[PDB]
């Protein structure tokens, strides 16, 4: 849907900023890497970056009970 | 042309940068700084100090001919008798 999914993803179309994008997190033995990783249009990267760093911050904090609850539920079907 | 999207077209070209957190604020500041700014010095001292010399020269001997105007002359005075 147009506005219908993760948050990030709503706004990836509101504007049509995102053509696509990916969270990543690359364990290694003692160190890795969290982030994200996504692609561009020449005129849009400004406001891809604002809204993914908003979601991070938005994390930081005001992290409501049942957007955990369908982050767990994603989590374990991935992982079966 | 004034969006930073769309200035100019460029390629093969990279950049590196470290965070600001992660270096010196006042790196090679006594064996890299100084001589950089002498080098600076140097190069553009004669294009410029010379001119403001001759400025003094015009400045001092003006004012002692000023001043040299305003003695008594004694050829004035030799034959007032
Ligand atoms: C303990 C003892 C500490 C001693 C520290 C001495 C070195 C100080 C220093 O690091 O200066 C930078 C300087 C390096 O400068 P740089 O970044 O390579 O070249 C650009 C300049 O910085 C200059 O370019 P800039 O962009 O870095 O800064 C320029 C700035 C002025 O920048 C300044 O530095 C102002 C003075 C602040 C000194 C703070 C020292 C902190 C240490 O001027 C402006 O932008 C505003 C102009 C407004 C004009 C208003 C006029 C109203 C009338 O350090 C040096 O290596 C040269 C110092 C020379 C000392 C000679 C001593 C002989 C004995």
């Amino acid at each position: 849907g147009v506005h219908l999914s993760s948050p990030l993803a709503s706004g990836a179309v509101a504007n049509k900023l995102c053509q696509s994008f990916q969270t990543f997190s690359i364990c290694y033995a003692e160190t890795g890497l969290l982030g994200a990783h996504f692609v561009c249009d020449r005129m849009k990267i400004d406001d891809m970056m604002f809204v993914l760093q908003g979601q991070w911050m938005r994390l930081c904090t005001s992290a409501t009970e049942s957007e955990v609850a369908r982050g767990k539920n994603i989590l374990r079907n991935a992982l079966v | 042309g004034r969006e930073f999207g769309n200035l100019t077209r460029m390629r093969h070209v990279i950049s590196y940068s470290l965070s600001p957190f992660e270096q010196r604020a006042y790196p090679h500041v006594f064996t890299k700084g100084i001589p950089n700014v002498l080098r600076r010095i140097r190069e553009s001292f004669f294009r410029v100090v010379p001119q403001f010399v001759v400025f003094y020269l015009i400045y001092t001997w003006g004012t002692e001919e000023f001043e040299r105007s305003k003695r008594k002359n004694p050829a004035a005075y030799e034959n007032d008798k």
